[PDB]
């Protein structure tokens, strides 16, 4: 949409720059660098003045290089406001009363699609499954899984964690990490305690799920958002793992 | 249906507990299983334990004693964590007999010596006595089942002694637990977990044995007659 | 050595043609019916780089090593097809000009500098 | 089953033809069922009207005109069904008949001018608009009149009100500010407003008189002795301040719009306008703010009246107070036929300047009608109608009652007329009126909550818009038949009294009678009363209706439940509530999904496919069943028959069901057996517990129809064919498609596997690296044609069962542009229940499922038979939906008691009734138990054992009875089938009707280690093969930062998203197990740095000693 | 409030690490608990306090005599309205405690009860419209009728008192409305300033400290006390001292 | 286990002259019960036809 303007601006300084090579009418020269700016203009801050660009047909007033870095996602603000993940999955959320503290949900449907990568090369690294790319191929023959996979899919998580969050995330807290195990049921398994944090609700609510891979971010997060290491609500120095509304 | 067979690990203390295991289990199985086991721990159990104390001097387990430091109440407690055991294969009772002296510490193995029963936990504050204490002791004991309140049966070996509560049940305390492995593209599957407390008398491991044995004999009645 | 600051100097004509790597004195680009920029322009490639993998429009060795690609008729730099995310091009103007954010911000950063009537004289 | 049926109070009439609102409003606005020469104006009559003796500028001297007579209706240029697989929108061809006298004279009549396609109405009561159905919904705005109002940013004075109807007048304020003066607002202006008393005929005496003394505001209003002057001169600063451009004495040429004749400013034809703006105001007015035309000059009639209450409001005395502006006598309601009308006056308005422009250019002689007229600003502007106004909504389809709810809404958004996103509180509240008008527990959640609303089931909109309620009339102590439908204004001077309230055969009985006045609940004597509502059903909306204990149930955590009743969807053994409310049966025939027999007769051919009949000798229709076709949610409803091959029947009752119904009863989802209880937090804190059991019988199942589509182009490349023909594919894939492209009926799909081959040219352009190492996922390089097929989206699914063909050119098959031939596959799926679907009850408490558990656990009864549900108690305290509760028990009743009842609207049993049956359905349940030998065990003793010692039970009775009297007490004992063992505390037990709601995990549920990187931002998005792409913000940022997460934060603005370096490097990364990232420098960085530069300004960088970076190297 | 305390109290004199398993078991424990001792909802166990009638009965009487106080001029129509106010609300306030008295003496066990006490469900209030009744109702524009709502929802409460006790749950759902929207509207400005703000030393190095008000001084009475518990600890909780303190 | 019927495609389906339709044929079918009275009878076919 940008391109269209910096269109005229060549449109003009070539149409004039032809102008001064030949045909000297003052007066016109004038009504033509009129343009020159107006070309720029545009281009840099379309929107001034009272007169937007009209591209031949809609109305509508076609960004510039204002608009473009002007947040709204420009450049600055996008950053702070979005962007979408690469190791993500979201989902509905369920009780996980067996589930210890630390521990959590995910089926393995999606526990599998969020970890492709690793589980690859672990199974090259194992006796079964010859060359990597070729593995690739087992776990897209449609569905129905071999048995020896999955019992690596799990020496493949013991010991990584993965985050969460609800909706709308708020705390710190709004986001923990759990040594995610393998369960039935394609929704997603939460301790209770936690509850309290996300105001984890129970009616078909959901949250999301993370996928860290540098040795560090891992580190980073069970070492400092495990809810197991974070019991106490900064917010006031009191618990939060707090028992309740039943227990 | 498929499915294999069990495996079962032990990781044994010695006399009391038994963190035992058995993995492979097909939904419900892990509830079923235990549960009634439990209710058979917990329940008839081949021991024995204290069932009369004659205490020369005072009648009343509300009364005072001279010459003592803790009170009738108390000896009892302490004479129930008692345990003995039986070498003789078909005598369900005997008679003990404790001999207090002056300034001492009651020991359970300061028991009257005979040799057909054997004192199981030697040690054990029972009672412990001032400057010239007396304190003989016709403490009777049963061979019993589970659990009799000292207050069902009414023992009459003596006029001035007391009867107590026969805590005659080998396992002391019993919890389970089921929770579920996985074992391939399966992972709601029955995992069990017991734990049978006992006293030096009769080891958890047997404490299970006896259990099913008995559960088993328990169902041999469903017969066809 | 990693960032350890940023700092915003202005533009220079100097610089900005400096930069630009191409020289975009030319008319449209794109071409629908055969992908290709349109002999010099928006997307000739020849001035920035390569869309494709490494390859001039021609053909040349997409070897990794040597150092400076380009051909007898398809000067098109062979360092693979990223680099079209940052190298500029540039229109020299026929005469003069006004980066507007100097002209209709707020305080008017020229009519100010000069007085200039504040505005409307500008 | 059997039905008993609660409470009398008998409805002296059943309730309104429902779907009136649409249908009994939108035919008579469109009367083509009626002589052309009567038609008593509104809708498309008044609308060709007050825009048809249509001049020509300059008025008398040369000829052209243009007037009107009659208008003719269309005949659907297709049927339903077609105009719908289509894609039509089932308009109808729309005539009119044109006849333009000249000035030398002539009779030129065209027979019959196309103006435009006018979508004709469904026997349902919305339309088929380019495929699919849509609710051109019911608005509701400010009824006109003059109320003034106190002033909003000057506490202490008033502004006055001068509100005509909407898109015909001007808004008006007579705001007094300040400066002493009363300024008169009009159409974005703020001029003195002495400057249009004096051009009504008013002089410098008069204004002085009428209303000073009291009030010395009339001393701002007045020294202005520079415009105090002249009549035809306060006219020229009057059109030189108020349109601009323009300074001749035609200033009654525009100052001919805001007044006289009706062009524009008028409030309805005398009614809320003139009625309403007469009986506050200074009484008479006929029919526009003042007159023109009367014999010369302005004869001014509603711009004194109400400047004599505004500023005696500033000071003044009683009778003259503020108007409350949310009273529904006070609010209107915008119905269907004429919200079209509307867009007529807007049809009809880009039409009238289309010809005014066509007689300056075109010979005055070689002209008649059907040469002026090119009629595209009716179709343009009356098609825009129907496809684009936020009004113009879907149509909830999920079952058929949302069907119907829908319809029912009251909205206060809108095309111009309306509110927007950012006000309301004043309106948004419930306001004492709205009783037995517009229902007060059926608005959404929030977001919108108060603005959009449904009716309440009685009430009817009438006249101009004015909600008019059921009201039952005595004669003072006795008790009439005659029954009241009335306004609100009509009903704020009258003590109505509660139908609650006891009466005897037919009148009062009692002197302790509850009623209202105006709002106020007051106790009155049995003659002191004027009425006395129908019923409370009159009260709430249609659906909030369905409640069976309402009278037990919080205000809030209801409306939940009249709502989401909503967001159900149909099941196969589908079933109505065991507890209904009558109405229960009526919703499924109003809603018209379910089929019926106009006359009585009798079938003969009966299958799934038709069922025939033969009426009382009216020949022998032959109605066809609907068979699974698609909602617009997916849902699938489908009818089904439920009659015999042989039978007199009964005035037409169900010829056969339809969806989500049972023999002519609402059956939303399904009564079960349900345990009130807590289990290893296995419906924690809001969680539900099912038992296998159900998906055994197979209770809880959905059937859902995905439609997926595709479109081939025309294009440079060449053109975009679509043959059972492409590339590398190998037979194995293929197939199963023998249509040539098309997949076959009948046929299981996967993901992935192919729906609808689609080869396009493209190309011209080689691959490289970042989908070269894919790619080999999409090629194997390549071909000169490539795949581009359908192909099954991720996870979805299912066995086809239809398919849809067209192509540029079929008779009304109609495509875009640059688009040729379409397709549409229809596959399904059976979806039973999934540990996290979502159900809840009426009663508001939503709950999804965490543990299906074995009939094996699942706590049963003593006799064997397991609950179902596991209904933890937690959920019900915090709330106050006890109600619920009051279900279950007459539930376990309901049970040994074989039947149904109907509790009504604050007419259902009670607790001394219920344990009536509940005792009674003990004495039988026991009967069954002691007759087979037996009689209670220890286990359950245990329980009465505590039971008493708990005071529930009475003491001292055998345990036999402490059951009963427990058993009576609504609960029971409950074996945990995993322990022998008891519940050691009776448990609520009983029948418990649920559902099954729109969402359902399997619709949601995803994740993605890689996949879809799109090329415009640089980043994953979209999905062809593997799917998703979760989206990351601030909040979790901050929190990230919260964390000293650093890397878990920068790993999470990288190699997860933009630089596209690292995603691949990281890609590979792992491929291979090393580190993984460690990314040179953020992509955006130098993006933006760049967007910099590319608009000047060079934005170096430097260290900690301040030197020459190398940001890009490259 | 109870454990809560143990909660932070064993964390206090016990590592994380144990402080979860803590948590953990009571989870458990309590839940298999919190359901082997069977309890549940059977509308009978909403107990309605058998002096609600005696009550509703006594103060429906107060009323005859302020009404028949009004026949004659003993009240204004202000000095009037101010006491069938005052009036129920002091009723009220009997239902409320009173139903509960009867709650401790008889019933300890009760459902609904309990929890209340506990930390389960159930506040002071709410409680009570189950029970004993609601009240007197708050009206469109503040104000609030002088009929009241004698019935409770254990009762099925009437078709006017419906119509009246309506409003609060969307004029208190428009808090839930137009309070959930502002995201965080407070939160970001907030965050945009401090975001710099972190620990970046040990000590500022700074002798200047502050003075922390323990005892408030009622502007209105101008008569003092203490602060309340809590306010304190988020005053003082893991301060630092900065001039030693004798006590 | 399992079923089969005339011309029909999938469970989705209708038949001329049947008031059912899969569904309430399946659901009518899964419930009822078949005495096997071998051991060797590791699995066989049922078989039905209805006419006029």
């Amino acid at each position: 949409d940008l391109n269209d303007l910096y269109r005229r601006l060549i449109n003009r300084n070539n149409r004039l720059k032809k102008l001064l090579a030949q045909g000297a009418p003052e007066i016109i020269i004038r009504n033509e660098k009129r343009m020159l700016q107006e070309a720029v203009d545009a281009v840099i801050d379309n929107g001034r003045r009272g007169s937007p660009v009209t591209n031949p047909g809609s109305e509508r007033p076609l960004r510039s290089l204002t608009d473009i870095l002007s947040g709204k996602q420009g450049r600055f603000r996008q950053n702070l406001l979005g962007k979408r993940v690469d190791y993500s999955g979201r989902s509905v959320i369920v009780v996980g009363p067996q589930l210890k503290l630390h521990q959590c949900g995910l089926p393995k449907r999606m526990a599998l699609e969020l970890f492709k990568p690793f589980l690859l090369k672990k199974m090259e690294e194992k006796a079964f499954a010859p060359n990597v790319k070729a593995a690739r191929r087992m776990l897209e023959r449609q569905r129905d899984i071999k048995d020896e996979v999955w019992d690596a899919l799990e020496e493949v998580i013991h010991g990584k964690v993965v985050l969460l969050n609800r909706a709308p995330t708020l705390h710190r807290l709004g986001i923990q990490a759990f040594q995610p195990v393998l369960v039935e049921g394609q929704s997603i398994q939460l301790h209770p305690l936690v509850c309290e944090a996300f105001n984890a609700d129970f009616d078909g609510d959901q949250m999301a799920v993370h996928v860290p891979l540098s040795s560090f971010a891992q580190a980073e997060a069970r070492i400092q958002m495990l809810s197991a290491h974070n019991l106490l609500s900064p917010a006031s120095g009191e618990p939060l793992a707090k028992p309740s509304r039943d227990i | 249906s498929k499915l294999k067979a069990p495996v079962f690990t032990a990781t044994t203390q010695g006399d009391h507990y038994g963190e035992f295991v058995l993995e492979p289990l097909e939904r419900g199985f892990g509830v079923t299983l235990g549960n009634p086991l439990r209710r058979i721990l917990l329940s008839s159990i081949p021991g024995t334990a204290v069932t009369s104390v004659y205490i020369e001097d005072v009648l009343h387990e509300f009364s005072t004693i001279p010459g003592v430091k803790e009170d009738v109440v108390e000896i009892i407690l302490n004479l129930k964590e008692l345990v003995v055991r039986f070498l003789d294969p078909k005598m369900a009772s005997t008679t003990l007999i404790l001999r207090a002296e002056g300034p001492k510490e009651v020991r359970a193995g300061d028991f009257t010596p005979s040799a057909d029963v054997e004192i199981m936990n030697p040690d054990l504050h029972i009672a412990t006595l001032e400057e010239g204490g007396k304190l003989y002791m016709e403490v009777r004991v049963d061979r019993g089942v589970g659990y009799v309140p000292a207050e069902r049966h009414g023992i009459k070996d003596r006029i001035n002694a007391i009867p107590v509560d026969a805590i005659f049940s080998p396992v002391r305390r019993v919890a389970f637990q089921v929770e579920d492995t996985r074992l391939g593209q399966r992972t709601d599957l029955d995992k069990l977990t017991l734990r049978i407390w006992t006293d030096g008398s009769v080891t958890p491991l047997e404490a299970l044995n006896q259990a099913v044995a008995i559960l088993k004999e328990h169902l041999n009645y469903f017969a066809n007659p | 050595k990693e960032v350890r600051k940023v700092r915003i100097a202005l533009a220079s004509p100097e610089k900005i043609r400096s930069w630009s790597y191409g020289e975009v004195e030319k008319p449209e680009t794109i071409n629908y019916r055969t992908l290709k920029p349109e002999r010099d322009g928006l997307f000739d490639e020849r001035i920035f780089g390569p869309i494709k993998d490494y390859e001039c429009a021609c053909g040349k060795y997409k070897r990794q090593r040597f150092e400076g690609k380009v051909c007898e008729r398809c000067g098109v730099e062979v360092t693979r097809s990223i680099v079209r995310r940052y190298r500029m091009g540039h229109i020299e103007l026929a005469t003069p000009a006004a980066h507007i954010w100097f002209v209709k911000d707020v305080p008017s950063k020229i009519g100010t500098l000069l007085d200039l009537s504040a505005t409307e004289l500008e | 089953m059997e039905i008993k049926r609660f409470g009398r109070i008998r409805e002296v009439i059943p309730l309104p033809p429902l779907t009136e609102i649409q249908v009994e409003s939108y035919k008579k606005a469109l009367q083509a069922d009626v002589p052309p020469e009567k038609r008593e104006n509104v809708g498309i009559q008044a609308a060709f009207k007050e825009t048809f003796p249509i001049e020509e500028g300059d008025k008398g001297k040369g000829g052209l005109v243009l007037d009107f007579l009659e208008y003719r209706i269309g005949d659907p240029p297709f049927s339903q069904d077609e105009c719908r697989e289509k894609d039509l929108t089932y308009q109808a061809p729309l005539y009119a008949r044109l006849q333009l006298i000249h000035k030398d004279t002539g009779l030129i009549k065209e027979d019959e001018v196309f103006l435009g396609h006018l979508p004709l109405m469904t026997e349902d009561g919305s339309f088929i608009i380019n495929g699919a159905d849509r609710v051109i919904v019911s608005q509701i705005h400010r009824s006109p009149g003059v109320y003034f109002t106190p002033d909003p940013a000057r506490p202490g004075r008033y502004i006055a009100s001068i509100i005509p109807l909407p898109k015909r007048g001007p808004w008006i304020d007579l705001e007094v500010e300040a400066s002493g003066v009363v300024t008169m607002k009009v159409n974005k202006r703020k001029f003195p407003l002495v400057l249009l008393l004096r051009v009504l005929g008013y002089d410098q005496e008069t204004l002085v008189r009428e209303l000073s003394a009291y009030g010395d505001l009339v001393q701002g209003l007045l020294d202005e002795a520079v415009l105090a002057m002249r009549p035809e001169e306060a006219m020229v600063r009057l059109f030189t301040l108020l349109r601009p451009g323009d300074p001749p004495k035609k200033d009654k040429a525009l100052a001919y719009l805001f007044g006289l004749l009706a062009d524009p400013k008028r409030y309805d034809l005398g009614e809320a306008g003139r009625y309403k703006a007469e009986e506050k105001l200074g009484v008479g007015l006929s029919g526009r703010t003042l007159v023109r035309f009367e014999d010369g000059e302005f004869k001014d009639e509603v711009f004194l009246p109400t400047l004599r209450y505004l500023f005696a409001l500033t000071a003044g005395v009683p009778g003259h107070e503020v108007d409350d502006i949310d009273h529904l006598g006070n609010r209107r309601i915008r119905t269907v036929g004429e919200l079209m009308a509307d867009q007529f006056r807007v049809g009809l308005a880009r039409l009238a300047r289309g010809v005014r422009e066509r007689m300056v250019m075109g010979s005055p002689d070689t002209l008649t009608p059907a040469k002026l007229v090119n009629s595209r600003p009716l179709e343009a502007a009356l098609r825009e109608f129907f496809s684009r106004s936020q009004l113009s909504q879907f149509k909830d389809e999920t079952n058929p009652l949302s069907s119907l709810r829908h319809k029912r809404r009251i909205s206060a958004l809108g095309p111009g007329g309306l509110t927007r996103e950012r006000a309301g509180f004043d309106v948004r509240d419930v306001h004492r009126t709205h009783y037995g008008r517009i229902c007060p527990v059926e608005t959404p959640e929030g977001a919108n909550i108060g603005l959009i609303t449904s009716l309440a089931a009685y009430a009817r909109v009438d006249a101009l818009g004015f909600i008019r309620t059921p009201y039952r009339r005595v004669k003072n102590g006795v008790v009439t038949e005659e029954v009241v439908y009335m306004t609100a204004s009509e009903e704020d001077r009258y003590t109505i009294a509660q139908a609650n309230t006891p009466l005897e055969g037919d009148r009062i009985a009692t002197d302790r009678v509850v009623a209202r006045r105006r709002g106020e609940p007051v106790i009155v004597a049995p003659e002191e009363v004027e009425f006395m509502d129908v019923s409370p059903k009159q009260v709430f909306s249609l659906n909030t209706n369905l409640i069976p204990f309402l009278e037990h149930d919080d205000a809030n955590r209801a409306l939940m439940g009249s709502n989401m009743q909503t967001q159900a969807v149909p099941l196969i053994r589908a079933q109505a509530p065991v507890v209904m409310t009558g109405l229960e049966e009526r919703v499924v025939r109003d809603s018209l999904a379910a089929l019926y027999a106009e006359e009585d007769g009798e079938v003969v051919k009966v299958d799934g496919t038709r069922i025939a009949v033969r009426y009382e000798d009216g020949r022998l229709v032959e109605h066809p069943l609907r068979r699974y076709a698609r909602s617009n949610q997916g849902t699938a409803f489908d009818q089904r028959p439920r009659v015999r091959v042989g039978q007199r029947v009964k005035k037409g009752d169900l010829l056969a069901d339809g969806p989500a119904s049972e023999e002519g009863f609402l059956a939303l989802g399904q009564n079960v057996l349900v345990a009130i209880m807590p289990f290893d937090g296995y419906n924690f804190e809001d969680a539900i517990v099912i038992s296998e059991e159900l998906l055994k019988r197979d209770f809880y199942t959905s059937i859902h129809i995905e439609r997926y589509e595709i479109e081939a182009r025309d294009t440079k490349l060449g053109p975009e064919r679509i043959t059972r023909d492409i590339p590398h594919l190998s037979e194995a894939a293929l197939r199963d498609l023998d249509e040539e492209g098309i997949v076959r009926i009948g046929a299981e799909v996967k993901p992935g596997d192919i729906l609808v081959g689609r080869t396009s040219f493209k190309g011209e352009q080689e691959p490289s690296p970042e989908e070269r190492l894919l790619r080999s996922i999409f090629g194997e390089k390549a071909r000169d044609v490539k795949d581009t097929s359908l192909r099954v989206p991720p996870g979805e699914g299912g066995i086809v069962v239809g398919r849809l063909r067209l192509r540029r050119g079929d008779p009304g098959v109609e495509l875009k542009p640059g688009v040729r031939e379409v397709v549409r596959v229809f596959v399904a799926q059976k979806r039973k229940l999934q540990v996290g679907d979502k159900l809840a009850n009426r009663h508001g408490n939503k709950g999804v499922v965490a543990k299906i558990l074995p009939v094996e656990d699942m706590p049963h009864l003593p006799d064997g038979t397991p609950v179902d549900v596991i209904l933890n108690p937690l959920g019900v305290p915090s709330r106050m939906n006890l109600g619920q509760i009051l279900e279950t028990h007459l539930g376990l009743a309901g049970y040994f008691l074989g039947q149904r009842y109907i509790s009504p609207v604050f007419d259902g049993a009670t607790e001394p009734e219920i344990k009536e049956l509940l005792a009674e359905a003990f004495n039988l349940y026991f009967g069954k138990r002691q007759g087979e030998g037996f009689g209670v065990d220890k286990r359950e003793k245990e329980v009465l054992a505590r039971a008493e010692k708990l005071g529930l039970v009475s003491p001292g009775k055998s345990p036999e009875e402490q059951l009963k009297e427990l058993f009576d007490l609504g609960k029971v004992v409950l074996y945990d089938g995993r322990t022998g063992e008891p519940f050691e505390g009776p448990i609520v037990v009983g029948q418990m009707f649920i559902m099954k709601l729109y969402h359902m995990v399997e619709d949601k549920m995803h994740a993605r280690s890689t996949g879809p990187y799109s090329l415009i931002t640089q980043q994953p998005l979209g999905g062809k093969a593997q799917f998703g792409g979760q989206r990351f913000g601030e909040m979790e940022v901050w929190a990230l930062e919260a964390y000293g997460a650093a890397h878990t934060l920068q790993e999470m603005l990288t190699i997860k998203s933009d630089d596209i370096e690292g995603r691949n490097a990281a890609y590979q990364a792992i491929i291979k197990g090393e580190d993984v990232p460690e990314p040179s420098v953020p992509e955006s960085f130098r993006v933006l740095v760049k967007e910099l530069q590319a608009l000047a300004l060079d934005v170096q960088t430097l260290d900690e000693k301040d030197n020459p970076v190398d940001i890009f190297e490259g | 409030n109870s454990l809560k305390d143990l909660v932070y109290q064993a964390f206090l004199r016990l590592g994380m690490e144990k402080t979860a398993r803590l948590l953990d078991a009571l989870k458990y424990y309590g839940f298999t608990l919190s359901t082997t001792s069977g309890i549940t909802i059977g509308i009978d166990d909403a107990v309605i306090p058998e002096e609600k009638q005696r009550y509703l009965e006594e103060a429906d009487r107060k009323l005859r005599q302020i009404e028949q106080a009004y026949e004659m001029g003993f009240l204004t129509d202000r000095e009037r309205y101010d006491q069938v106010i005052q009036l129920w609300t002091e009723t009220t306030e009997k239902v409320t405690q009173a139903v509960f008295k009867n709650f401790e003496e008889n019933y300890p066990f009760n459902p609904l009860y309990v929890m209340a006490q506990s930390g389960a469900r159930g506040n002071p209030q709410q409680i009570r419209q189950l029970c004993g009744m609601r009240g007197l109702m708050q009206k469109p524009s503040g104000e609030t009728f002088e009929v009241p709502v004698r019935s409770s929802f254990r009762e099925g409460l009437t078709v006017l008192e419906y119509f009246i006790s309506s409003h609060g749950a969307r004029k208190g759902g428009a808090d839930t409305a137009l309070r959930t929207a502002d995201s965080g509207y407070l939160t970001r400005k907030l965050v945009d300033v401090a975001h710099e703000i972190v620990v970046r030393e040990a000590d500022c190095g700074t002798t200047n400290y502050i003075s922390v008000p323990l005892f408030q001084m009622d502007e209105v009475t101008r008569t003092l006390r203490l602060r309340k518990r809590s306010d304190i600890e988020s005053g003082l909780y893991g301060r630092v001292l900065a001039r030693e303190v004798e006590a």
